């Protein structure tokens, strides 16, 4: 099997540069051109250019001519793509693909993609608040309680419940990017209303990009 | 070697004329032909490459043309600093080949030489040799004839000539003719003559001395 | 240089056949290729050379290129075909030899019930009001397909200021979840007697209210 | 059954430059080849490895239609065993070529007053192109003993050159559209019989 | 500041060897290819050889293959041309030049190579005295005869440089003896023969000779 293994995610502030890698596996690196495709979040694919590992020559789309550099390392079979003068419009998953042997030109094998996020928000740990349960959150036999993970950057954030033991009924919702640029998510668990005083509910929050781990007890009102 | 042929091998022009020099390739060299300029004694100056692309500093009155096997250099409004020897060189394939050269000299008006004769110095005669020198100064064109007559007898195979390059100002030539003799042959004869003919002389001029 | 214009959306039912059209002048002059991209994944090549399919691609996928339109015929449509489908060409007849993609076409296989939204609304925590801030959390869950229209109102009168809403995202169960946050000042929370979050789906309307204290 | 879309190859509005020639693979159709042979609006129709008459009776594994634009006195180079700027650096046919080279004068389409400098061909290369290889790179060619590093100059040339088609040019310098049909053998593309 | 300075040239006997150098500065030597060009006395330019920027590919002229070897040391920023099986055809001035974006934009100063069995000998200088029968109220010619020297460069100055107008130094001729000889002459006003002094200065660096010679009128 031919495999295209890219590099990890990157978070950059506007005006910076990014250098994504792509290691090729089960073929002859020098026998196939490497093309780079780009995909904005929930949007179409945008082609960037082609690199010939043998010759090292390139060909870029005019949209990127002057801000993109596509290089290679023969020794360790790795193609590199470098975008400079980044802006938020360059927030996208950046894809690595092998062009076919057929001059027909189809991309037969792709890569996992590298997410680079361009924003001016700086790393901030989340402020965590308890969303306390009320008898107005119940369905007679089961209420709802949660933790609000407010104002953080960048993603991701991890939420567990009661030391990673409460797993049945957890629902951690996808985050929202606000106008300020900071993220906020919520994590809610639907819990029997015969045990609001019988058992306690702690919520564990982790934001590794800021080394911020927080525990919040959720008592009723 | 591709081998290059220039034409003409020499020519004369006035300041302000326009002059063309031809360079021919034995094989097709695309448009990869260079032109060089060299003034007597100095290092060559690369003028043009790729048949028509000027080098940094070269005046635009130097215009090169040509493709395949026939190339030409056209110099317009000739200027005093342009009178030199010009070479062509293909840079299409190794080995790079230079042309035979084209010497470009100024035309000037016809001038007659001033002739001088110099007996051998006594410091030299003490050594055992006798060099007699004749000087033809500031003439044009360079074609001149110097016959050596020792006691009205023409000499052969014992004289040597040396001509200068055109002078910066008067654009003239100068020639040194040396008659070599042993002192034995020298002191056996009385009158030594240097006969000179040139386009600007109505009749041959002679300068002579008698041993003493 | 040419642009491939796909139809943004095409929806069918299970067992039916979907046809995705890729358009360009003299598109028959070149070979059209087709990729499938399932949400949160890399594109996979489904048709190459107009009609040839790679190894392990079902025969219910088929390709054709007949003039100024190429179409991907996906027949006997299953659920795993719900994806984004892109067409691609290599164009050197313009200014620069480029690889061109189309806008894409999403296949909503549209084969499941019409489950209504579950909504829970949360007031501001006392710790947040102590921090001189306020947030109302409207959580919409187990709603299918994958739309929703949200609206807030302070005493029935809409707010529009301070709202930030998630775009619908599929859950494990295969329904879509979404969320909406309303940023208030503490005084704005106590000034009004009741804030409400209204959720509209198909024709549904579910409203949840929360009061201060 | 399926009609082999030869009309979309020949009557395409725009053609590629020879350096970046286009290849359209034709497959799963019934080709009627005499449509081309029996109607000669073409200046050249040279086949190799097959006779043109018998094309409607044979079957082949695949067909490739390569198209591009050159000038008249270069059509001779689109043949097996040719040498020249086109055959060495742009479009090379193999020695065992099975197919047909079709060309026709396109002066009325690809030349314009003032000059059509849109079409390009490659001027140099380190090695000659292998058969059916394509080079679309634009690296500055190092013809001399010094690296170019992106700047053009002495023995450092941009590798592609424009054609300069003007309607007044001699017929040998006019533009010609060229379609090369390569038959891959081993019955996906067949004649009407 | 970009510079190509040569060394090593001089006199060698037929058959023997000589290593010519071309030291570089004021630019990145390893970035540029280097060529050798030569010129026999009174003959045209002859391209000799070229070497790639990184060592590596080398090329030679047809009349030079096998006998000469081009090389270079990038760490010493120096180009070399080794010379073997030396014949009279190889007596020439050798120039190195760099191949750049702007052509052969910089050249060495040139080093002479004179192959012959002769020995380095300084010249004998003899005055060519002006005629005391000079035309009167006109011009008078006088000069210095620079005879029997080897190898050839010879510089002649007049009155240590004060006298520059009217001077003609003739190109040297290679005498049958293998030595060189030339004359340098100057025309002066016939009147100032008595007052003004007239001295020629001949310098032959290959033998480190400096001669000042007195040209006085004579009968
Ligand atoms: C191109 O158009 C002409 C005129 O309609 C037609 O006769 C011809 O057959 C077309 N080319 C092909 C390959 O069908
Ligand atoms: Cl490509
Ligand atoms: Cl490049």
């Amino acid at each position: 099997q031919v495999q295209l293994v890219q590099s990890g995610a990157e978070v950059k502030k506007p005006g910076a540069s990014v250098k994504v890698s792509c290691k090729a596996s089960g073929y002859t690196f020098s026998s196939y051109d490497i093309n780079w495709v780009r995909q904005a979040p929930g949007q179409g694919l945008e082609w960037m250019g082609w690199m010939s590992p043998n010759s090292g020559n390139t060909g870029y789309a005019q949209k990127f001519q002057g801000r993109v550099t596509m290089t290679r390392s023969t020794s360790m079979s790795t193609a590199y793509m470098e975008l400079s003068s980044l802006r938020s419009e360059d927030t996208a998953v950046y894809f690595c693909a092998r062009m076919s042997s057929s001059l027909t030109n189809y991309l037969d094998y792709w890569g996992q993609g590298t997410l680079v996020t361009v924003s001016s928000a700086s790393t901030k740990g989340p402020s965590v608040f308890p969303l306390a349960p009320s008898s107005k959150s119940t369905s007679g036999g089961t209420a709802a309680l949660g933790c609000l993970v407010k104002d953080y950057f960048p993603e991701p954030v991890t939420v567990s419940w009661n030391s990673g033991a409460l797993t049945s009924g957890v629902h951690t919702f996808p985050a929202v990017l606000q106008s300020s640029g900071l993220y906020s998510l919520s994590s809610v668990v639907t819990v029997p209303s015969s045990s609001l005083g019988t058992q306690t509910y702690i919520c564990n929050v982790n934001h590794k990009p800021s080394n911020t781990k927080v525990d919040k007890k959720v008592e009723p009102k | 070697n591709i081998q290059m042929t220039q034409s003409p091998s020499a020519m004369s022009a006035s300041v302000g004329d326009r002059v063309t020099i031809t360079c021919r390739a034995r094989q097709d060299i695309s448009s990869y032909l260079a032109w060089f300029q060299q003034k007597p004694g100095k290092v060559p100056k690369h003028l043009i490459y790729a048949a028509s692309t000027l080098l940094s500093g070269v005046p635009s009155r130097f215009s090169g043309s040509g493709s395949g096997t026939e190339f030409t250099l056209t110099i317009s409004s000739l200027q005093p600093e342009d009178f030199a020897t010009y070479y062509c060189l293909q840079h299409n394939s190794y080995p790079y080949t230079f042309g035979q050269g084209t010497k470009l000299e100024i035309n000037r008006t016809v001038a007659a030489p001033s002739v001088f004769i110099f007996p051998p110095s006594d410091e030299q005669l003490k050594s055992g040799t006798a060099s007699v020198v004749c000087l033809l100064n500031n003439f044009y064109p360079r074609e001149a004839k110097v016959q050596w007559k020792v006691d009205n007898a023409l000499q052969s195979g014992n004289s040597q000539e040396s001509v200068t390059e055109q002078d910066s100002k008067d654009s003239t030539y100068s020639l040194s003719s040396t008659l070599t003799l042993s002192k034995a042959d020298y002191e056996k004869h009385k009158v030594y003559a240097c006969e000179v003919t040139h386009q600007g002389l109505s009749s041959p001029v002679t300068k002579s001395f008698n041993r003493g | 240089s040419y642009v491939l214009t796909q139809p943004p959306s095409v929806a069918v039912a299970p067992g039916q056949t979907a046809r995705i059209r890729c358009g360009e002048n003299d598109i028959g002059s070149k070979n059209v290729h087709w990729y499938q991209q399932k949400s949160g994944q890399a594109p996979v090549l489904v048709v190459y050379d107009d009609s040839d399919r790679p190894s392990g691609i079902p025969e219910r996928f088929s390709g054709s290129n007949s003039g100024n339109t190429a179409t991907l015929t996906i027949s006997r449509v299953e659920a795993g075909d719900e994806a984004d489908y892109y067409c691609q060409v290599w164009d050197s007849t313009g200014d620069h030899p480029d690889v061109v993609f189309g806008g894409g076409t999403k296949l909503t296989v549209l084969g499941q019930p019409k489950a209504a939204p579950s909504v829970t609304l949360f007031p501001p925590s006392s710790e947040e009001l102590q921090a001189n801030k306020a947030t109302l959390v409207c959580l919409i869950s187990d709603f299918y397909p994958g739309a929703v229209t949200v609206a807030w109102k302070a005493d029935s009168s809409p707010v529009k200021a301070g709202v930030e809403t998630t775009t619908p995202s599929k859950q494990s169960n295969n329904k879509y979840a979404a969320s909406s946050y309303l940023s208030l000042t503490p005084e704005q929370w106590k000034s009004h007697r009741s804030y409400s979050c209204q959720v509209t789906h198909e024709g549904s309307t579910v409203e949840k209210t929360v009061a201060p204290t | 059954t399926n009609l082999c879309p030869f009309g979309e190859v020949f009557n395409a509005t725009r053609f590629a430059s020879v350096y970046a020639w286009n290849r359209k693979r034709i497959s799963n159709c019934v080709a009627d080849y005499s449509v081309l042979y029996n109607s000669a609006s073409f200046s050249t129709f040279k086949c190799y490895g097959v006779s043109p008459t018998k094309l409607n009776d044979l079957c082949f594994t695949n067909v490739y239609a390569d198209s591009f634009v050159i000038r008249g006195d270069e059509v001779r180079q689109i043949a097996p065993g040719q040498t020249g700027k086109i055959a060495d650096y742009n479009y090379k046919l193999p020695d065992d070529f099975t197919g047909c080279v079709i060309a026709w004068n396109s002066n009325n389409l690809d030349s314009k007053v003032g000059g059509n400098y849109n079409y390009l061909y490659r001027l140099f290369r380190k090695s000659n192109l292998k058969p059916f290889e394509r080079d679309i790179s634009t690296e500055i060619y190092q013809a001399g003993s010094t690296p170019c590093n992106g700047v053009e100059g002495f023995n450092c040339y941009f590798p592609l050159q424009s054609y300069g088609f003007q309607p007044t040019n001699g017929v040998g310098y006019q533009p010609y559209r060229v379609v090369v049909l390569s038959f891959e053998l081993l019955a996906t593309v067949c004649g009407p019989k």
